[PDB]
């Protein structure tokens, strides 16, 4: 989950299954076989395009072999990487909770010729590999139709929503502990007596250390302009009161 | 089944050689009406001057050896042909970084009974646009996109704009950069006689909050201590620390503003 | 000369077919015996938790419709075949970062006259592995490497091991990281009964000299001056310089061990 | 015209199956002679231990079923052929970092009427070599190159050298790294007997001026101020500034010298 470029790259296993009508036979006549496995360049397959792409394949491209049943029900699970684009809101930087989406749909057939029906409303996580930094709260998929600008038919699509939190202990122990720890040194220089000759050493060192912490926290957040992060407003008000 | 007999009839490789162009009547032009439609501006990259966009490029033209009588095939008006199996004029970018010239997907194409072909593939495109840097961070950039044909010229194909603006109703907010206008022009050259292209001009503007809060405010707070070492009496023995540290914080801020902007 | 006659006899498409598998006598399985052989640890990158290796994987199975008598063909026990025009099992990585699943080259397969087929391609692989960091940098990592089948499962093929370590014969030594042990296990799920995998584990010890010289010696030489501001007398006016310089040097070392180690 | 009749005669795919090897009497060998001609040494990268070079390697071998009777084809001694359609002996790298194994152009091969085939493709290669750094920056580095066959072995093809020192008169000079000596020799394993390779050694030397000027002179000019602090009087109030700033400049130089050298 890349916050400077606002991207999300996942490794996912797309499961599709459908019917046809010419790929059917009688199992009693061909020595009692039921199911075969033919490679997936030789049949029809539908065209499923991620609409939300940013530096993405825009379709599956590994082409795993397909399972065809006697009755014409075929099924197909090709794996893919996908590089989706989402919008990052960051106000509570220490304990964030983001919402990043995906939008699958068919490219050039409409609702009176092809039709998506979502199967299970969860995203199936029976072999998630535990990434450590982020945990999935929720992962749902909502069915949608939309009418576009070109053509007068309507088009179905399925929008997946991913609600993920950040486990916050690493940025707690490495960023707001030294910032909040040198932030209690700002009010101290008035206690120091003025014939020591050591006051403006302390004011210059506190001002330059908060300036280094603000110019290092401008790396990790994206450069948006709808919000400001709540740590950056505190660092700006502390720099105002130090000067 | 009748769709199968039509798709077998239309792409007979004895009948249909896809390397020729559909000229009739003693070398008329074919007219490729294109119009482009944005999806999202992904990123404007100031340091290497690359604008990455994601765009849909609707091209439609006229063919003449892909027709049928619709009574003979039980009232089809409109079929789908696997794209790149038919003829297509190569319409690409021309100001390109990284050498990806053609489109990214090669989807299906929708053939009527007229011979009119419709086509809409997507692309991600990386154009190389020239950054105005004077009023940073309040500036107003202007980036270009130039679509030319790739292998043909002006006596053979003929690009025609469809509508004067690029479309924008299938787009999401780009956040940091907002749009002002998107005109599109057809340039022919009067002198060359073999040169048509369609150039769009994205005119964008930076939302100036974030670079103000993280750059202009600590620069103003550091340069407000420029005039202050004269008001400080000399017997403390601390003038040198204040003016030396003001000059060092000022030169570190000059090098950071030197590493954001491009080196033009 | 006769080897061309043998390749013409075996891969005839009337006699041989590619898309089916050697299963007769009422759905027998086949046994794919696989074992890997290491070449070099290229890199362990802690910052994105990834590991790049260079693995030959050696597969043997038994394909029954590739046989001849060698007296007809000049006492040949052994030929080469192109690796696309036979059957393959499909064995890939399962926990792969960046999507590149299968092997690199498809090198040639050595086919005997029993039908027993020996085959080894080269591959590079970028596996993901959970970095255990508490004793940094004297640590001992544990990086997994899984292998499953891709299209088939346990009621059609059956993976089995050869020997219980990976072969370390062509392992050139690496420099930074040093191996300790490489066990190999076969796992199987008893609630599903349609699942095999063969997983290798690599248990790696880091040579500790480099990060000691750059990070442990200046950290102990800076934290040995923490309790020394008190013995300094108050007349000289130098307590603030020593204690402020110790606090800023410890914050700079805390941000360097922030930027190296993974952000779990 | 007659050359065109000859090239249709020679590469006829009923006559000439590509992926067998040219031998006639009960498995006799073929001899592949090779030598290496350098073009330039581009870079030696010390952070990741990788040498990038430009090298044309010349291979010549001897086929038998590329023969014509040259007074039938109107006194032709020497044709060119494209090298995707004849046999190749596979000669690759073997210590290769970043995983490109074949050559980069696949140029034409010159075929004489005897069958002796001359071939010279160009390549760039990213070889891996082990940088030793004790006498930095005056050292004498050593980087090797293995050429090994890829799908064959010692009882099938046999790599013979031609010149003990590889060719160096097409060399552009390299700026930093001058070349001292460059031999090459044949290795063969006395207990394995399925192993031939030809290894070249490159013995390169730094030119030491630029690293002396930038990292020995400011290092010595900083570290001569270690002994200075005892010659201050104590009453000035300026001891701790000098010795604290000397310690922080020294640890900055230790980290930058440790960013140049490898983490071996
Ligand atoms: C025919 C050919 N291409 C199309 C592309 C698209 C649509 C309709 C098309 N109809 C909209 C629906 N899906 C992708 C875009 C938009
Ligand atoms: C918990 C939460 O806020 N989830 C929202 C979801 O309801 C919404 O449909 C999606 C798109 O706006 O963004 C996210
Ligand atoms: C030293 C250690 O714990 N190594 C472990 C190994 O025992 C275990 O089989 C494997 C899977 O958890 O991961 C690793
Ligand atoms: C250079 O390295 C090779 C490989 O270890 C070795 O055979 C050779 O003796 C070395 N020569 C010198 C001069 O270091």
């Amino acid at each position: 989950v890349d916050e400077k470029n606002q991207m999300m790259t996942t490794n996912v296993w797309v499961k599709q299954e459908w019917h046809d009508y010419k790929l059917r036979w009688d199992p009693a006549d061909y020595e009692n076989v039921t199911s075969i496995r033919i490679p997936s360049e030789l049949i029809w397959r539908p065209d499923i395009v991620l609409y939300n792409n940013a530096d993405g394949d825009f379709a599956v491209t590994h082409l795993t072999k397909a399972h065809l049943f006697h009755d014409g029900r075929v099924q197909w699970t090709p794996p893919a990487i996908y590089k989706s684009s989402c919008s990052i809101d960051v106000t509570f930087f220490p304990f964030d909770q983001q919402n990043c989406t995906m939008k699958f749909g068919s490219w050039t057939y409409d609702k009176a010729k092809i039709d998506l029906v979502n199967m299970h409303s969860r995203v199936d996580q029976l072999d998630f590999w535990e990434s450590g930094e982020w945990v999935i709260v929720d992962a749902v998929g909502t069915y949608n139709t939309r009418k576009y600008e070109c053509c007068a038919e309507i088009y179905p699509d399925i929008t997946y929503a991913f609600v993920i939190r950040r486990l916050p202990l690493f940025y707690t122990i490495n960023l707001i502990i030294p910032c909040l720890l040198i932030s209690c040194l700002t009010v101290l220089v008035f206690y120091l007596p003025s014939e020591c000759g050591e006051k403006i050493t302390l004011c210059i060192s506190v001002l330059l250390s908060l300036t280094v912490f603000l110019l290092l926290i401008t790396e990790i957040i994206p450069s948006t302009s709808l919000v400001i992060p709540l740590i950056g407003e505190y660092l700006l008000f502390t720099m105002i009161f130090v000067t | 089944d009748t769709e199968e007999r039509l798709v077998e009839h239309l792409l007979d490789p004895s009948r249909y050689n896809k390397l020729i162009r559909p000229a009739t009547n003693g070398s008329e032009l074919v007219t490729v009406q294109l119009m482009v439609s944005l999806a999202q501006l992904i990123s404007v990259h100031e340091r290497e001057q690359i604008m990455t966009t994601n765009v849909w490029l609707t091209q439609e033209w006229e063919d003449y050896r892909l027709t049928w009588k619709p009574e003979e095939f039980d009232n089809m008006k409109k079929v789908r042909l696997p794209s790149k199996h038919i003829w297509l004029p190569d319409v690409v970018l021309y100001n390109n970084a990284d050498g990806m010239y053609e489109v990214s997907f090669y989807s299906n194409a929708v053939v009527s009974y007229d011979g009119s072909i419709f086509w809409l593939p997507p692309a991600i495109y990386k154009s190389a646009c020239k950054i105005e840097v004077k009023h940073f961070p309040f500036d107003q950039q202007n980036c270009t996109m130039k679509f030319r044909s790739w292998t043909y010229d002006r006596t053979e194909i003929d690009l025609v704009l469809k509508s004067e603006v690029a479309s924008l109703d299938d787009f999401t907010p780009s956040g940091e950069w907002d749009i002002v206008a998107l005109p599109g022009r057809r340039n022919e050259n009067p002198d060359d006689s073999t040169y048509v292209d369609i150039t769009y001009d994205f005119i964008i503007r930076r939302k100036p909050l974030f670079y103000t809060i993280n750059l202009i405010i600590p620069c103003v707070l550091i340069t407000s201590l420029a005039i202050l070492v004269f008001y400080l009496p000399s017997d403390c023995g601390e003038k040198m620390t204040l003016c030396i540290s003001v000059l060092l914080a000022l030169t570190v801020f000059l090098l950071l503003i030197s590493k954001i902007v491009p080196p033009t």
